[PDB]
């Protein structure tokens, strides 16, 4: 379990959490690109709705 | 009907026993109404297994109103005799008497009656399983690609 | 018939049981002839399952009008034996009596007798389910492409 | 419900047997009453073995607290007539007494509506054996290579 | 539990039995105990058998302590019912007496109970027979030159 640590130490009593956005701003995203996929499937043909639909 | 609230049963049930009728010049005693309604709560909410049993729109009697004697029993007319015979079943025992061959056999025709339409009701039949196909036939399902039953 | 209330039809019912009569010294107080239509009131609504069970005619009473005996019961002619026979089989536990054997052949054979007709008329044949072909010599239904039977 | 304690099912138990109710005019001593109460605890503990028999609910007086009596049961609506149906009969040698034939029948039918929902829920089918192949129709197995059960 | 004594069981069981008790005004006489628990002490042996018998906990008392009443069973919260309903059919022949039917049922019923699970603990099945082979879809078991069953 430890060899999956990505912190030095862990949350302790009174520790002040920082805020990063302090301002409003237009973001810019960067990403190793296999961190975003989309998954999509036909609406299924057996639904209540699309019952008579061709 | 003339037999509308939870003593209504009880005298009802009572009078069939021969303990407390005008045929027999008696009357009921207090103690005697509040054990029969005790039993009576009891065995509707046996019958009753929160849904799973028997339904009979029985309401029962919530804590905070204080006297149950004297409440609707909500049940519908066909739900009565059944009830108020098998409450004379079992409230024969607490004077050492036995309900009669009649009021048994009232008793079990009664709560056969009252089961019959719950058990048409629940005889449904499952669904197609999950890996039948809908054939050819249903040329609809197999031009919107559905091929197979979905199940569950 | 001489028996057109309920009333009447409970009299019988004691008369048969021999607890009261006309010819009798001694005779029921009105209070034990209300119990009596009580549980006529509620046998009758037992067995007529809100229109799916034995169908007599049978007036139920309404609470509005205050005496339920005076009501004319609505029974053919042929039902008020049936009824009445029952009835006194019902109600001969109040008076720590047993229905005599004849008495409970009678109701028997009246409940029986009164199903009769109906059950005659519910014994009928489902249609033709949806998968059945028509055929084709059927002639006008090949040719106005009716070839499936409707079903249901 | 009104019985909502231990000490009111024996109560109830001692009622059905007729022994002692609030209508009588001899009761019996708290020690018989403790006994009784101990009586009942045996009986659930045998019923309830360890988590495994029958699960009621039902909740074990701890020494710490003294009176046994006056805890509440923890029964629902629906245990608590097959429960002190089952303690009046548990209880009725201790007074040279035996329980009548439909205090038994209730007694019995009441046990299994308690144990009916447990055993549904225990009615469970196992997996498919460890050397059984899942197929090659199931599409998520074939992308995993997943080409036996795990079993277990 | 309360009943946490050989004593308590002792008294448990001619409650039952209906020689000692508050419901009848008698008291426990000092020589009935001890041969009581004497009984108890030859029936807690004769069913644990050395072992391999009915498994309970049972404490088997030895020649130290002087009053052999007294001391804790050791029982679970389960044994008990089971434990004193047989303790009191057995002892019921001392006072040229017959347990009823419900203390010969429950005794049954405890006694059964009590086996149940370990006799669900003891079906257990063999392993393969020393002339058997493992197969050869075994991978490891062949490789490692396990080509037939250890047994035994």
């Amino acid at each position: 379990q430890r060899a999956y640590a990505n912190v030095n130490t862990s949350l302790a009593d009174a520790m002040a959490v920082n805020i990063l956005n302090v301002k409003d701003a237009r973001t810019n995203v960067f990403w190793a690109d296999d961190a975003i996929r989309i998954v999509s499937q036909p609406i299924p043909a057996n639904h209540e709705l699309f019952a008579g639909m061709k | 009907m003339q037999i509308k609230t939870k003593g209504d049963l009880v005298r009802a049930a009572l009078r069939k026993l021969g303990v407390a009728s005008d045929a027999t010049l008696t009357d009921v005693e207090p103690q005697s109404m509040q054990d029969a309604v005790d039993d009576l709560e009891a065995m509707m909410a046996e019958w009753y297994q929160d849904g799973k049993g028997i339904i009979t729109g029985y309401v029962f009697s919530d804590d905070e109103n204080p006297p149950a004697e004297g409440d609707d029993h909500g049940l519908r007319s066909s739900a009565v005799s059944a009830v108020f015979h098998n409450l004379a079943c079992r409230i024969a025992p607490d004077y050492a008497l036995e309900a009669t061959a009649k009021i048994i056999a009232t008793a079990k025709y009664g709560k056969e009656l009252l089961y019959k339409q719950t058990a048409i009701s629940r005889a449904k039949r499952a669904p197609y399983p999950s890996r039948m196909p809908t054939g050819s036939g249903n040329s609809f399902a197999n031009l919107n690609e559905w091929h197979y039953f979905p199940g569950e």
